[PDB]
Order: C-alpha cells, then sequence, then structure tokens
C-alpha cells in the first residue's frame, strides 16, 4: 500500500522539512539523557510517504473533525519518534498503542520541537540508546523521524509545569 | 483514551521553559498522516 519517493535536496520540498527540522531544535532539561547531545542534524534523506487509503482515511476524519469546530480542522505539521515509524508509514496511526504513560492522557502524542520527538527515536527516554552501539547520542547511527500532517480540530489547551 | 468532551485534541503547553514548543494528542488514529519520513543523523556539537 505505502510508496516511498526521495525528495531530491535541490527541491524546495525536501529544502522546507529540513528547515523544519532544524530550526525546532531545542536544548533539553535533561542534558541530552535521552535523545543526545547535539545542536543540530546531518539530514540523509527525506521521503514522501503515499499511501491511498490512508489519505482517505486521514482526510475523511478531517472533514468530520472541520464540520465540529466552527469550519476549522486546525491541521498543522508535526513530528512524531518511535521506535516502529517502520509500521506506523505502512499501517498508520492507530489509537489501540497509544502512550499509556503521557502526562496529557493516553493517546497519539506530537511535537513542535523535533529535538523532542527526537527523544523517542530508540524508544521511552532514548531506550538504551542505538541498537549498535547503545548509545543514546550516537553520532553514527542513523535515526528516523516522522513530520506528519495533524488535525487538532478544537484542541483542549493543558498548560504544563515543563 | 478520549479526548476531553467537546474537543479533538489536548495542547500541552509548558508554561515553565519560556523555549520549550506545545506537544499535541490526539486519540483517533485517524486525525493524523505519516506525511515525511526523515532519515538523519544528530551531529556532535564542534
Ligand atoms: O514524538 C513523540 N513520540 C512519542 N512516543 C512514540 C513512541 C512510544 C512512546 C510515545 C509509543 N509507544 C506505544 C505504542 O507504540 C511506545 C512503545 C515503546 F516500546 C517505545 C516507545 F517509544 C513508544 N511520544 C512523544 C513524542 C513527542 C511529544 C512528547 C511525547
Ligand atoms: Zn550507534
Amino acid at each position: 500500500g505505502t510508496i516511498l519517493i526521495d525528495l531530491s535536496p535541490d527541491d524546495k520540498e525536501f529544502q522546507s522539512v529540513e528547515e523544519e527540522m532544524q530550526s525546532t531544535v531545542r536544548e533539553h532539561r535533561d542534558g541530552g539523557h535521552a535523545g543526545g547531545i547535539f545542536n543540530r542534524y546531518n539530514i540523509l534523506k527525506i521521503q514522501k510517504v503515499c499511501n491511498k487509503k490512508l489519505w482517505e482515511r486521514y482526510t475523511h476524519r478531517r472533514k468530520e473533525v472541520s464540520e465540529e469546530n466552527h469550519n476549522h480542522a486546525n491541521e498543522r505539521m508535526l513530528f512524531h519518534g518511535s521506535p516502529f515509524v517502520n509500521a506506523i508509514i505502512h499501517k498508520g496511526f492507530d489509537e489501540r498503542h497509544a502512550y499509556i504513560g503521557g502526562m496529557f492522557g493516553a493517546g497519539i502524542y506530537f511535537a513542535e520541537n523535533s529535538s523532542k520527538s527526537n527523544q523517542y527515536v530508540y524508544g521511552i527516554g532514548g531506550g538504551t540508546g542505538c541498537p549498535v552501539h547503545k548509545d543514546r547520542s550516537c553520532y553514527i547511527c542513523h535515526r528516523q523521524l516522522l513530520f506528519c500532517r495533524v488535525t487538532l480540530g478544537k484542541s483542549f489547551l493543558q498548560f504544563s509545569a515543563m | 483514551a478520549h479526548s476531553p468532551p467537546g474537543h479533538h485534541s489536548v495542547t500541552g503547553r509548558p508554561s515553565v521553559n519560556g523555549l520549550a514548543l506545545a506537544e499535541y494528542v490526539i486519540y483517533r488514529g485517524e486525525q493524523a498522516y505519516p506525511e515525511y519520513l526523515i532519515t538523519y543523523q544528530i551531529m556532535r556539537p564542534e
């Protein structure tokens, strides 16, 4: 079902997505414990994820949400990091597998800071780090993030103590 | 879980670290589409 289309680094779409990655790196209060110590990424590949059935499922729900929120889908582009990114691109997001230990309830979590989602690519809190070197701050091993279209609709604003 | 009554998502907005951006939660897989797959390394600060 899912096809992955490589974007050329000379394409403005590639550069636009890299810019969103790079410009939303921040310092984390764990000093880099979970996601590693870095100020920027080396982007190796950016692929467009194409799946007609999953896109139709998404836009069908987006229309429902829009009609329930004064005609405003409140659609954002947000990052998602997960050890199971390969399952996600083939099967879609699945609320049956929500993050149970999230601060804002058992749901599917996304971040404006790319570096926040980077804390989850190797597991919760970075897991034990990269599979090859067991290094949460590995500079050698490849990581993967998703940059996702997310329909927020009417969003409940919860201030956090973070 | 379920979203708060009358809402479709939660915005978790850090109120202490003024540089930390928001996190968002949805409760239906159909409200997100994985549009770009980005392969990268973190870079060692120089
Ligand atoms: O990008 C983000 N990804 C996540 N995840 C994604 C991966 C997830 C934890 C939550 C999910 N989960 C349940 C079914 O997969 C699971 C299981 C595991 F064994 C390991 C593991 F890492 C996870 N959380 C956040 C952000 C950014 C905003 C802050 C929170
Ligand atoms: Zn490694």
